[PDB]
């Protein structure tokens, strides 16, 4: 969770190198001209009258290797070796149509993080698992539906595969992994029908809160009987919550009280 | 047997065409060509010294 790159936006290369390269006098992030001294007057009015131009190379590559460290095409310890390396291949082969390149590809890079600012493995994984059984198509349609939407609606889950299995994570510095491969294959003799794995049985409490089902199957029943429980847990959760801090106006008190609600 | 006189080990090996290897790799493995440390200065146009 460690910032990326030191500027307070991390998106917007071009303004994270506007902070770092640029005086503090002409950015914006949100006196008395006249009685100053007559050397800073004098200064401020030359150069106001004459512009000093200057040459935006360093800044575009600035901006360009912030860019890649957002990427993380660029590890945060070599952005002073990429840095240098890329200035020195811009002043071998400076041009203009360089510098318009370079422009164009620090655009393109801030729209593309702007916009960025799984499915696919889920997909070879459906494309893998066969799509008829024997045993009625649409306890199975509607779970893999549900299977999809629940994936889609989680804010950060991962499918992926390993070896020749396909695996389900609930978040990506969790402790929450379904082998989706062998809970399938241990649901498939008893889509349409206490003898299903610790595997399987996670996948269903997973996916029992984002699920078409038919009832009177022994899925249906299955996933019934796990919304039930769910619901009994938050409840409990509830309740166990108003009542400890009721009862601290102990942690024997949380033993009695786990030991008598579980 | 007895009546002999005393030892004193000396120990010495002789190796015969063959160069004495230093590679540039920080766990001295050979795990590619370019070597890591090969890799770093790579783009650091850096001079140093050899002593």
């Amino acid at each position: 969770e460690a910032p990326r790159s030191l500027g307070p936006a991390p998106s917007n290369p071009s303004l994270q190198a506007l902070f770092q390269s640029q005086p503090s006098a002409e950015q914006e992030w949100h006196g008395d001209f006249g009685s100053q001294p007559q050397a800073n007057r004098f200064g401020a009015i030359l150069e106001a009258v004459v512009p000093p131009r200057s040459d935006p190379t360093h800044e575009k590559v600035l901006a360009i290797v912030n860019a890649l460290l957002e990427t993380q095409a660029i590890r945060r310890d070599e952005a002073g070796q990429m840095y240098t390396a890329l200035l020195q291949r811009v002043a071998r082969y400076n041009s203009v149509n360089v510098q318009g390149n370079l422009d164009r590809l620090i655009q393109d890079v801030k729209e593309a993080l702007a916009q960025r600012e799984s499915v696919v493995a889920l997909n070879a994984f459906l494309s893998t698992q066969p799509a008829v059984v024997e045993r009625g198509q649409e306890n199975y349609v509607a779970f893999v539906s549900a299977l999809k939407l629940m994936v889609t609606e989680a804010p950060q889950s991962e499918v992926y595969q390993a070896g020749p299995s396909f695996f389900f994570q609930t978040s990506r510095h969790g402790s929450q992994t379904v082998n989706l491969s062998q809970a399938f294959d241990n649901l498939r003799p008893l889509w349409g029908v206490s003898l299903l794995t610790p595997n399987t049985r996670l996948l269903l409490l997973l996916i029992a809160p984002f699920t078409g089902i038919s009832r009177d199957s022994y899925l249906g029943h299955l996933l019934t009987l796990y919304r039930e429980t769910i619901g009994n847990t938050r409840v409990d959760e509830t309740t166990y919550n108003e009542i400890t801090e009721v009862s601290r106006a102990d942690a024997s008190n949380l033993q009695a009280t786990l030991n008598y609600l579980l | 047997d007895p009546r002999h006189a005393l030892r004193d080990p000396e120990r010495k090996f002789l190796c015969d065409r063959t160069l004495w290897r230093i590679p540039f790799s920080s766990n001295f493995m050979s795990m590619g060509s370019l070597t890591d440390l090969g890799q770093n200065l790579l783009y650091a146009n850096a001079a140093h010294a050899l002593d």
